[PDB]
C-alpha cells in the first residue's frame, strides 16, 4: 500500500485526481504539496492474511533456550541444526504448519507440502 | 509447564497421564491431574448452589 | 518450636492473610463482548510505589466492530469527562506531524496493515494541527469550571504532566517518554486487534502481587498519618485564630 | 429431507446449500481500490484479457475512473457449490443498474470481480472528495449485508446420518 | 509452596543508573526508523530506553545478580522474539529457587554448577552445629549455584526435572514409572526437588502421587483438624 | 490581531552549530581500565538507605 | 525582567541600551556535542573548577574513523587516561548552541 | 607511536566569562535542513513570550511599519491558609519555563516554539573548536526542542471543535485548500507579506 508522507511538513498525503491529465496525484491536505503517483493501488483489505506468520525472527533467535531443536535439512546450506515454531498468528483458523529457522545462514523455510 | 519446548503438542505435554496410580504419577502428570480435580471441585460447589435455587 | 509471624491484639493472636491483587504499571489488552461499541481495550493501572500512593487508570479503547467502516482509537484521561482522540493527545504532547505520530506508534516501515488501521485516527484528529489548540481542546473538557478562557491550556498541560501516566514521571520536560509509552500501548492494542497476539491472561501469576503485612500496614499507616497531620494543621489554625495557647 | 429423497446425499447437499447463509466475505480474500484513466484499458496485467473479452462481446462513457476489485477463493467456492454467474447476478441486483460489474469465468487461473460506480448525468464537485470513501463504504456494505443464498440468522449447517 | 517466597522490593534507581551507564540509549533520542533492531528496556513497567546488544547487557546483568551485586529478588526477563528486556524490582512477586545449569565444556555437556564438594561443605555446616567456616544458603546464592525465579522470568527458561537422567546426554524395571526424557539439550535450570511443589498440609500425605487429587485436597483440609501437640507451653 | 502579548526580551546569541555527536567510552586497552568497572558495580552494590 | 510585548510605542530605545536581535555572527563555528560518563561529568561540570587549565588533548587519526581523548595526569591515577570518542552521528542537522544574558535596563 | 595521527590541545573555558551566562542546546524538529543564517529573513529575535493565540500576533515588520505610520500621523483573605511544600528547584524551573522560547524572523516566515527537555539536559558537554586548531570545553545547561508553528494556516479551536461535532457532518477532504482560496485562515507570514506588498506597491 506504501503510505507516503509529505516532504515539507511530514504530514500524511492523500490521493487526488487531476482531470487535465486524467492522472493520479498524492497531495497534502494542509501545505499544498503534490506528487505524481507511482502505482494505481491505493487501498487493500486482507481478509485472509499471512502477515505475521514469521514475525519475531531476530538475529539471535537461536539463543532462546525454549525453542525446540530439529534435525531437518536446510535446502540452501545443507545444515542439520535449526529451531522450529508454529504460526504466530492467534486466529483460530490457521494450520499447524511449522516454520524452521537455520542457525547457520539465518534462512527461514516451512514444512508445508500442500501449497508451499 | 516450564519443562517442555514451545509449541509442543505431545500427549505428555498436553496432559496425558501414561502411568497408573499403582505405578505412581510423574510430577507433570500430578499437576495436570490436580488441575482436573480442581475443575471437578469447583463444578461441584457451583452446581450445588444453582441446583438448590432451581429446586426451590 | 513456635515460629511467630502473628500479632497479639487484646490477647488474641492475629495473622495477616496475604492479599492477592493485580500488578500495576503493566499494559493489559482485553477483548469486549459483541453487545458493545468497544472491541478492544488496553488498560494500565498506573501506580507509584513511593510518594503519593494513589492509583490512576488509563484506558485506550478501539471503537467500532469488525463490520464497521471506521474504527478509531480514543483514550480516557483523568478529570476529562470524555475520551480524547489519540492524535489530539499526541499533538497536545507536542508531536504535530502525522508522520511523527505514526513513527511513535508503529516502528516498522512495512506494517501497512497497522498503518491502514491507524488511518481513521489521523482522519479524526485532522482538524487539530497545533499544540495550543490541542491543549485547549483537552482543557475545556475538564471538570473544573474555574478556568475561564486563558487558563485552559495550562490546566490541560498540568493534567497531562501530573495525572497522565504518573508512573513514568510527574516533572515537566518528559513529554517524549509519555508519547512513546502511549504509542507502545496503542501498538499493543493494534496487534491484538489485528489478531497477532492473544488477549492477556488475567490469571497469570506473574501479573499478580501478594501483599503481606508489610505493604498492608504501610498503606494503613499512610492513611492514619495523613489524618494525624490534618489534625495538627487544624489545631494550628484553631490556636492562631481563636487566640489560644 | 423429503421422504422420497431422504437417503440421497446430493439432494441433501442441495438443500443444505439452499438454506445455509453465505456472504461474499466468506468467499473473498481481499478487496482493492484501483485507479484507471478510462474504462477501456487496464494497468493490471491479469484483467487485460477479461476486459477485452467482455467489452468486445455484447453506457460505458460515464463510468467512474475508480475501480473496486475483489479477489475470490476457488477453494472457498468449491466447499459450497457456487458459480460466478449467481454471485454476479446477486451483485447486479443488489444495486439494480447503478453500477457496472464484470466477473471472470471459473476456468480462469485466478478469480476476480471488477466493479465500477456509475455517475449520473449531473456532475458533482463535492462528491469527488468522498468518491474513494464512498467506494470503501459500498465495499463494506457489499461485504456484510449481502445474502448470496440461504436463510437469515443461519450461521452454519452440517449434514449428519 | 514449601520453597516459595515473596520479594520485599528494593530501589530501582541504581539499576536505572547502571543501565544508563552500560549503553541504554535515552528514550528522548530514539528514532525507530534508523534502528529497527533495538531491544526496549523496561524497569518496573517503565520504558526507560533501548539497547543495541541485549545479549551482552543481559549477560552482564545475570552475572552481577548471580555473584550478588544486584539483589537476587530482582527479576529479569528477556523476550527475544518481542525484543524486550523487563526488569522487575517491586515487592509482592512470588519466586522460588532453582539450580543453575552451565555448559561446563570439561565434560562436554551441560551440568549443574553445584558439585559434591559444595554438598559436602553444606552437610558439614549442617552437622557441626550439633569450627569450619559457615556455608549457608546465602553462600550458595552468592556463589551462583542457585537462583531465585519468579513466574514472569519462568516464561523464558527451560527447567530440567531431575539431574539423574535429564542432564546426562542421551533394561528398564517394569515396576518403575514411565518417565519422559524430553531429549532437550538447552536446559538452563534444574528443580531442587519436585516434591517441593506441595504445601505444608500436602507434605504430610504419604505417596500423594498414587492418590486421586480430590483425596489429597480432602486430606489437606482434614489434617488441620487432627489432634496433636500444637505447642509445648 | 491582539494588541498585547507580554514578551520577555533577553540578550541571546548563536555561538556555534553542532556538527558531530560523540560518546566518550573508556578504552578497553587502558592500564587504568577495570577501575571504572569496580566503581560501576559499586554504584548498584552500595545502598544509601539506613 | 518583565517588559511590554509588541511595543508599538518604541519604548525599547530608552528601556534597553542594547540590540534585542539575535546575534548571528559566530554561528559559523564547528561544535561537538559530547556525552561523558558520570565519573568524568561530575568533575568536568563542576563550578568550583574550570579555571582555564589544560584538561588533556584530542588525538584524531589522519585518515579518520577513529578519535581518542588523552587526559592529562591531573586525574590522580583514579580514572583511565585514554578514551574513545564514538561518533554516534557523523552528520548532524538542526542542532545549534545559543547563550542567554540579561539586557541593560537603563537608557 | 608514529606521527601519522593528529593531536590538538584541549583547554577549559575560563570561568570569568561563564558567570551570568547560560549555554543551551537548540534542536529544530524538521525533516529539512534549517540554517537561520541563510534561510531566515534577518533580523531574527529569540525571546520568551506567551504562545497562546500564536496566529494573530503582530509581526516585527508589521510593528516597525506601525511605528513608521504612527510617526507620520503624529507629524479579605481567610488570614490562615495552608501552603504546600514544593521543591525550590522545580518551582524555579516552572517559573523560568512558563514562557517558552520563541524564535521569530523579521517577515514571520519562520516562527519556532521551544520546549524544555529534561532527559539529557545536563549530561551533554560542548566542545567549541577555536580558530587555532584547539578545542575549548564548556558545560551544558539545558536542552530545548523547537517546533514550527503556523506554517500551513492552522485553524482555531472554535472552528475545529465545531467541525468535529456530529457524525453525519464529516470533515471535507480538501477543506484547507478550498478555504485558502476564500482568503480566510491564512498564516502570519502570508498576512504580513501581502499587506507589506500592498504598501510597497504605492
Ligand atoms: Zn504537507
Ligand atoms: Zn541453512
Amino acid at each position: 500500500t506504501t503510505f507516503r508522507f509529505c516532504r515539507d511538513c511530514n504530514n500524511m498525503l492523500y490521493p487526488r485526481e487531476d482531470k487535465e491529465n486524467n492522472r493520479l496525484l498524492f497531495e497534502c491536505r494542509t501545505c499544498s504539496y503534490v506528487e505524481e503517483a507511482g502505482s494505481p493501488l491505493v487501498y487493500r483489505h486482507e481478509l485472509i492474511t499471512n502477515i505475521g506468520e514469521t514475525a519475531g525472527v531476530v538475529q539471535d533467535i537461536g539463543s532462546d533456550p525454549t525453542l525446540p531443536r530439529s534435525d531437518r535439512e536446510c535446502p540452501k546450506c545443507h545444515s542439520r541444526e535449526n529451531v522450529f515454531f508454529q504460526s504466530q498468528q492467534r486466529r483460530k483458523d490457521t494450520s499447524m504448519v511449522l516454520f524452521f529457522v537455520c542457525l547457520s545462514c539465518s534462512h527461514i523455510f516451512t514444512s508445508d507440502q500442500k501449497n508451499k | 509447564l516450564p519443562h517442555f519446548s514451545k509449541d509442543d503438542y505431545s500427549p505428555e505435554s498436553k496432559g496425558f497421564v501414561e502411568n497408573s496410580y499403582l505405578r505412581g504419577l510423574t510430577p507433570q502428570e500430578f499437576f495436570f491431574h490436580a488441575m482436573g480435580g480442581r475443575e471437578g471441585l469447583i463444578d461441584t460447589a457451583v452446581k450445588t448452589a444453582e441446583t438448590g435455587y432451581i429446586q426451590r | 518450636f513456635d515460629m511467630g509471624g502473628y500479632f497479639i491484639i487484646n490477647g488474641s493472636e492475629k495473622v495477616l492473610i496475604a492479599q492477592e491483587r493485580s500488578a500495576g504499571n503493566i499494559v493489559q489488552v482485553f477483548k469486549k463482548a459483541a453487545p458493545s461499541p468497544i472491541s478492544h481495550v488496553a488498560e494500565i493501572r498506573s501506580a507509584l510505589e513511593k510518594g503519593s500512593r494513589f492509583i490512576s487508570t488509563l484506558q485506550v479503547k478501539l471503537y467500532g466492530r469488525e463490520g464497521s467502516s471506521a474504527r478509531t482509537i480514543k483514550a480516557t484521561l483523568p478529570y476529562i469527562k470524555q475520551d480524547i482522540p489519540i492524535v489530539i493527545i499526541f499533538r497536545a504532547l507536542g508531536i504535530i506531524p502525522d508522520g511523527e505520530i505514526l513513527e511513535h506508534i508503529c516502528y516498522d516501515v512495512n506494517d501497512w496493515q497497522m498503518l491502514e488501521m491507524l488511518k481513521p485516527c489521523v482522519e479524526d484528529g485532522f482538524v487539530i494541527q497545533d499544540r495550543e489548540t490541542a491543549l485547549d481542546f483537552i482543557g475545556r473538557r475538564g471538570t473544573a469550571l474555574g478556568i475561564k478562557k486563558e487558563k485552559r491550556i495550562q490546566y490541560a498541560k498540568d493534567i497531562l504532566q501530573k495525572e497522565f501516566l504518573p508512573h513514568i514521571t510527574q516533572l515537566e520536560g518528559f513529554e517524549s517518554r509519555k508519547a512513546f509509552f502511549l504509542g507502545y500501548m496503542i501498538n499493543r492494542l493494534l496487534l491484538c486487534a489485528l489478531d497477532r497476539k492473544d488477549q492477556d491472561d488475567r490469571d497469570h501469576f506473574g501479573k499478580k502481587r501478594l501483599d503481606l503485612a508489610g505493604p498492608l500496614l504501610a498503606q494503613l499507616f499512610k492513611t492514619l498519618f495523613k489524618k494525624l497531620t490534618k489534625d495538627i494543621f487544624r489545631y494550628m489554625q484553631r490556636t492562631v485564630e481563636e487566640a489560644h495557647d | 429431507l423429503e421422504p422420497g429423497h431422504a437417503a440421497d446425499q446430493e439432494q441433501a447437499k442441495l438443500i443444505r446449500s439452499a438454506i445455509e447463509h453465505t456472504t461474499l466475505k466468506s468467499v473473498t480474500i481481499a478487496s482493492e481500490i484501483y485507479y484507471d484513466p478510462d474504462p477501456r484499458s487496464t494497468v493490471i496485467p491479469e484483467d487485460e484479457e477479461i476486459i477485452q473479452l467482455h467489452f468486445s462481446l455484447l453506457s460505458f462513457d460515464q463510468q467512474s475512473p475508480w475501480l473496486l476489485r475483489l479477489e475470490l477463493d476457488r477453494a472457498a467456492m468449491n466447499d459450497k457449490d457456487l458459480t460466478m454467474g449467481q454471485v454476479g447476478e446477486r451483485i447486479k441486483q443488489t444495486f439494480k443498474n447503478d453500477l457496472f460489474v464484470i466477473w471472470s469465468e471459473d476456468n480462469d487461473e485466478k478469480l476476480i470481480i471488477r466493479c465500477r460506480v456509475v455517475r449520473p448525468k449531473s456532475l458533482d464537485a463535492e462528491t469527488e472528495a468522498e468518491e474513494d470513501h464512498m467506494l470503501k463504504k459500498i465495499e463494506n456494505t457489499m461485504l456484510e449485508n449481502i445474502t448470496l443464498r440461504g436463510v437469515e440468522n443461519i450461521e452454519r449447517v452440517v449434514m449428519m446420518k | 509452596s514449601l520453597m516459595s517466597c515473596i520479594s520485599v522490593g528494593t530501589d530501582p534507581m541504581p539499576i536505572i543508573t547502571f543501565l544508563s551507564e552500560w549503553g541504554m540509549e535515552p528514550l528522548e533520542d530514539y528514532v525507530p526508523h534508523q534502528s529497527p533492531d533495538a531491544t526496549r528496556v523496561f524497569v518496573n513497567g517503565v520504558w526507560h530506553g533501548v539497547h543495541r546488544n541485549p545479549a551482552r547487557l543481559m549477560e552482564t546483568l545475570r552475572t552481577l545478580r548471580r555473584k550478588g551485586d544486584i539483589n537476587p529478588e530482582v527479576s529479569m526477563i528477556r523476550d527475544i522474539r518481542e525484543k524486550e528486556l523487563k526488569i522487575f524490582t517491586d515487592a509482592g512477586r512470588v519466586y522460588r529457587p532453582l539450580f543453575i545449569v552451565e555448559d561446563d565444556e570439561s565434560l562436554g555437556h551441560k551440568e549443574l554448577k553445584v558439585r559434591k564438594g559444595h554438598i559436602a561443605k553444606l552437610m558439614a555446616t549442617e552437622y557441626q552445629d550439633i569450627d569450619v567456616e559457615e556455608y549457608t544458603w546465602s553462600s550458595l546464592l552468592n556463589e551462583g549455584l542457585v537462583e531465585y525465579i519468579d513466574a514472569e522470568e519462568e516464561e523464558s527458561i527451560l527447567i530440567a526435572m531431575q539431574p539423574e537422567d535429564l542432564e546426562p546426554a542421551e533394561d528398564v524395571d517394569p515396576a518403575k514409572r514411565i518417565r519422559v526424557s524430553h531429549h532437550a539439550t538447552t536446559f538452563t535450570h534444574c528443580e531442587i526437588h519436585p516434591s517441593m511443589i506441595l504445601g505444608v498440609a500436602a507434605s504430610i500425605i504419604p505417596f500423594p502421587d498414587h492418590n486421586q487429587s480430590p483425596r489429597n485436597t480432602y486430606q489437606s483440609a482434614m489434617g488441620k483438624q487432627a489432634m496433636g501437640v500444637f505447642l509445648t507451653n | 490581531y491582539i494588541p498585547y502579548v507580554k514578551t520577555i526580551p533577553k540578550k541571546t546569541a548563536i555561538v556555534g552549530t553542532v556538527c558531530h555527536e560523540c560518546q566518550v567510552m573508556p578504552s578497553m586497552n587502558d592500564p587504568n581500565y577495570h577501575k571504572i568497572v569496580e566503581q560501576r558495580r559499586n554504584i548498584v552494590k552500595l545502598n544509601n538507605k539506613e | 525582567e518583565v517588559f511590554d510585548g509588541n511595543d508599538i510605542e518604541n519604548n525599547e530605545t530608552k528601556v534597553y541600551e542594547e540590540s534585542l536581535d539575535l546575534d548571528l555572527e559566530r554561528s559559523n563555528r564547528q561544535v561537538w556535542l559530547v556525552r561523558l560518563p558520570m565519573f568524568l561529568a561530575e568533575k568536568w561540570r563542576d563550578r568550583n573548577n574550570l579555571h582555564g587549565q589544560e584538561l588533556g588533548k584530542i588525538r584524531i587519526n589522519k585518515d579518520g574513523s577513529k578519535i581518542t581523548l588523552l587526559l592529562n595526569e591531573n586525574d590522580n591515577d583514579s580514572i583511565p587516561h585514554e578514551y574513545d570518542l564514538e561518533l554516534t552521528k557523523k552528520v548532524v542537522e538542526n542542532e545549534y548552541v545559543f547563550t542567554e544574558q540579561n539586557l541593560k535596563k537603563y537608557q | 607511536d608514529p606521527n601519522e595521527y593528529n593531536e590538538f590541545p584541549l583547554r577549559a573555558i575560563p570561568k570569568e566569562d561563564l558567570e551570568n551566562m547560560r549555554t543551551h542546546l537548540l534542536k529544530f524538529q524538521s525533516k529539512k535542513k534549517i540554517n537561520p543564517v541563510t534561510d531566515f529573513h534577518l533580523p531574527v529575535r529569540l525571546h520568551r513570550k506567551d504562545t497562546r493565540n500564536l496566529q494573530f500576533q503582530l509581526t516585527r515588520a508589521e510593528i516597525v511599519q506601525r511605528q513608521k505610520e504612527i510617526s507620520e500621523y503624529k507629524k479579605l483573605r481567610r488570614k490562615t491558609r495552608q501552603l504546600k511544600v514544593l521543591d525550590e528547584n522545580a518551582k524555579k524551573l516552572r517559573f523560568e519555563e512558563f514562557y517558552p522560547w520563541v524564535m521569530e524572523d523579521f517577515d514571520g516566515y519562520n516562527t519556532w516554539v521551544g520546549s524544555y527537555e529534561a532527559g539529557n539536559s545536563d549530561s551533554y558537554v560542548l566542545l567549541s573548536v577555536e580558530d587555532d586548531g584547539s578545542f575549548t570545553m564548556i558545560p551544558a545547561d539545558k536542552v530545548y526542542k523547537f517546533t514550527a508553528r503556523n506554517k500551513y494556516a492552522t485553524l482555531t479551536i472554535d472552528e475545529a471543535e465545531k467541525r468535529m461535532d456530529k457524525k453525519s457532518g464529516e470533515v471535507p477532504r480538501w477543506l484547507m485548500k478550498h478555504l485558502d482560496n476564500i482568503g480566510t485562515t491564512t498564516t502570519r507570514y502570508d498576512r504580513t507579506r501581502r499587506k507589506l506588498k500592498a504598501v510597497a506597491d504605492q
